[PDB]
């Protein structure tokens, strides 16, 4: 009927999300692999059309797409925002995420772990390099965690504005509901909870045996797919041998001449099981940049309301980092504790009027009514400022008697 | 020539993506024209053909207190 | 046959079944508490008024109209039921997937 | 620029929305279905490369997906809630969906 | 072996469309059903409760 | 038509104009189309 419960304390936290941005870029050469050092079989390739300009263009097509997503992903600032040489922020601590002083690679620590546990010219195949180096994204994560620290949501939506990070961290309170004197009165708390979280995520990253598997299964994906390719170009495909230089040498040209069409077919067959096989995967690779940007944005520059779009609890901030082939993501949310039960009321019925909580709730104590805000228990004396009279007390179905003090009724003279 | 270290077979340059024949490198950064690879972009000089590496965007410090 | 098999999924649709009577139980009797930490009680009638005030309408609405608005929920629900009936083509999607 | 319409009611509606979620899991037979059981042929059929093992892992792949979609979409809450035996929730007709 | 080949490719495409219409199932349950949802014709339409 | 009250977007549930729901901000010669009415000060007739 009349039972509530309301926490009493609260745990932030951090979460870590992995997502894969890009994969490798490959280029292949059909004449090399279908058959190389050959000009007799080359004469013969010729006949069967354009297939090789399609497997190009294809190709081409889905290397190009790989610096189309690291680019909508990582290039979302328009400035190098540079964080301040005093690394003070009111108790809060960024050494883990921060670049490392020393320089040994303008790297975070953890991205030190990222990028030291996941792992990242053959006959006819080839890898081309991708346009942006590892140092350009972690600069660009550099510039976005300055951006993001000093200034807050403030430098992705116009002009950088500083305000200091406690405040910061009070906006972002009033934002999840919780106003802003329960940080400033735990302050300390806050910052030694957040601390504590950030070695947890530090370790659970140092320890975890697969929890960068969505990367190693895009490697070893390629990996396999050039490994069967090459694999592949030792069958027979119902000729006598598969070596070309051999069919041509134990049999007449005008017998050696469907041997040779079948291995041609073959091969090619193969080849185009590969682009296939490839063009999917980008698709789905594209895919999952697309979600990556979109949470970049949301949730970094932002301070997004969607239920677990940036982790489960109420969203705080983010902080992003690198990956050999995708991006961190560290979620910092707000989770309540340690839950009371009180017994509740819908209106306060006096002097023949119904009265309702503005942004609040009604709480008994059992035999003292309150008013209290529904995700911290913090009970206050209800008054005329903090509720609203509409109507009358036989319209409401569970109203309770009780007396609402007014402030301006001890002035009476 | 990509993946030839050309010390093998007018300005010569040697990219990570592979060596660049007939383009002069400079100091200077600009935004990406035609990316060449590893952070290396080309554009016409406006006059000749030049070989760069691409600037991510201004550089700026927030006054944080 | 030749060759071709069906394997059987993992998830049996009891199990489903529970996992959303769980779903239905936790919205039901604790509002969206329960997608965010621990999960708190709280009566329906104030539920549904703090999500009268989530869109931009004062809860006295609510506690003023309550019976009619419980009657409208019981009434679309109840028509629910014959318009999924009726239809020859509501589960067209998963139909088409078979 | 002097006028405006503010209602003075309200109709409460539930609509339904269907979204496939999973498909069925299939396997293959290489030699079953080309060969159809003749030794002569399956001799013939190793000599055609690593087509096999490709289809297999392809047809796994999509089988483990289907159950990732799955546990996806159906388990997202961590406990099973009960509801209470009393269903009365201030006048409101959930029988339909418990 | 053709036909086979055929057959599987086809498999992939629906497989990948039908992952895209798992994961906005996915996303619809953690919106609308876990909590209250302020995007526009997201959760039906009319004002989302 | 002849009175003048204060509503809720989406409801209509007049009420009286006070100070309580509304705020001053400058001199009434700026805002194109205000027009001219009373507002309530329900502490006067207290007169604390
Ligand atoms: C607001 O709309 C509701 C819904 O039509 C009205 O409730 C109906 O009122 C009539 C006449 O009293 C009854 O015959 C119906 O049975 C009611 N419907 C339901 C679902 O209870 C209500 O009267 C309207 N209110 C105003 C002020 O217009
Ligand atoms: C249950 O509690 C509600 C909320 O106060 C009240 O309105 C209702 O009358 C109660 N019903 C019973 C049977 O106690
Ligand atoms: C921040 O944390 C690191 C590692 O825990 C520690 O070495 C450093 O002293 C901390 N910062 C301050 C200002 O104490
Ligand atoms: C709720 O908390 C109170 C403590 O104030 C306790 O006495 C009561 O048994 C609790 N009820 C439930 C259902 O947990
Ligand atoms: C709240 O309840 C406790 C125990 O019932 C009581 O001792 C205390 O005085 C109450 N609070 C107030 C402000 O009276
Ligand atoms: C509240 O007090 C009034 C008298 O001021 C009385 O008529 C009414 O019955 C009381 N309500 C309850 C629930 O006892
Ligand atoms: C090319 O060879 C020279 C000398 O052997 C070497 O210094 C250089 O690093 C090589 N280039 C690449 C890209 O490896
Ligand atoms: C660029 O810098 C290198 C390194 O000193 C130098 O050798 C080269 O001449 C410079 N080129 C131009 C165009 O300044
Ligand atoms: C309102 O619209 C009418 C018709 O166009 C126009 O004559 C009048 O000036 C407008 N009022 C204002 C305040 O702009
Ligand atoms: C609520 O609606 C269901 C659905 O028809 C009905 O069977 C049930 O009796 C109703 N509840 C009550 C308490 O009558
Ligand atoms: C409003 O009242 C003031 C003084 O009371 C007067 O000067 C002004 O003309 C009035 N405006 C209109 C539109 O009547």
């Amino acid at each position: 009927n009349n039972s509530i419960a309301i926490p009493t304390n609260f745990t932030i936290s951090v979460t870590t999300e992995i997502l894969p941005v890009s994969m490798t870029k490959t280029s292949v050469d059909c004449t090399m692999y279908i058959c190389g050092d050959s000009t007799e079989c080359s004469n013969l390739l010729l006949q069967y059309g354009s297939f090789c300009t399609q497997l190009k263009r294809a190709l081409t097509g889905i290397a190009v797409e790989q610096d189309k997503n690291t680019q909508e992903v990582f290039a979302q600032v328009k400035q190098i925002y540079k964080t301040p040489p005093i690394k003070y922020f009111g108790g809060f601590n960024f050494s883990q995420i921060l670049p490392d002083p020393s320089k040994p690679s303008k790297r975070s620590f953890i991205e030190d772990l990222l990028f030291n546990k996941v792992t990242l010219k053959f006959k006819g195949l080839t890898v081309l390099p991708p346009l942006l180096t590892d140092e350009m994204i972690a600069q660009y994560t550099s510039a976005l965690l300055a951006g993001t620290i000093t200034s807050g949501w403030t430098f992705g939506a116009g002009a950088a504005l500083q305000i200091p990070f406690a405040m910061q961290m009070a906006y972002r309170f009033n934002g999840i509901g919780v106003t802003q004197n329960v940080l400033y009165e735990n302050q300390k708390l806050i910052a030694n909870q957040f601390n504590s979280a950030i070695g947890k995520i530090q370790d659970s990253l140092s320890s975890t045996a697969s929890a960068l598997g969505k990367l190693q299964d895009v490697v070893n994906h390629n990996a396999q797919a050039l490994n069967t390719l090459v694999k592949q170009l030792s069958s027979k495909f119902g000729a006598i041998s598969s070596v070309l230089n051999d069919i041509f040498s134990r049999l007449d040209p005008p017998e050696a001449e469907v041997q040779i069409d079948r291995l041609i077919t073959g091969r090619l067959q193969s080849l185009q099981t590969y682009v296939t096989q490839q063009l999917i995967r980008a698709a789905e690779i594209r895919a999952s940049a697309n979600l990556a940007a979109t949470k970049m944005s949301e949730c970094v520059l932002g301070q997004s309301k969607r239920v677990d779009f940036c982790g489960k609890g109420y969203h705080l901030m983010s902080f992003p980092q690198s990956a050999p082939h995708g991006v961190v993501f560290l979620h910092v949310t707000y989770v309540p504790a340690q839950e009371k039960n009180f017994t509740t009321a819908p209106a306060i019925c006096h002097d023949g009027k119904a009265h309702f909580p503005r942004e609040g709730v009604f709480v008994s104590n059992g035999t003292h009514w309150f008013v209290t805000q529904r995700n911290f228990y913090e009970p206050q004396i209800i008054t005329t400022d903090n509720t609203f009279v509409s109507g009358n007390c036989d319209v409401v179905i569970g109203i309770v008697n009780n007396t609402v003090y007014d402030p301006l009724q001890p002035e009476l003279d | 020539y990509q993946g030839v270290n050309c010390t093998e077979v007018s300005n010569v340059f040697q990219t990570r993506a592979g060596c660049l024949i007939g383009a002069e490198y400079v100091n200077n950064s600009y935004e990406c024209d035609i990316p060449i690879g590893a952070g290396i972009c080309a554009s016409y000089q406006t006059q000749s053909i030049i070989a760069y590496t691409m600037s991510l965007g201004a550089e700026n410090s927030v006054a944080y207190s």
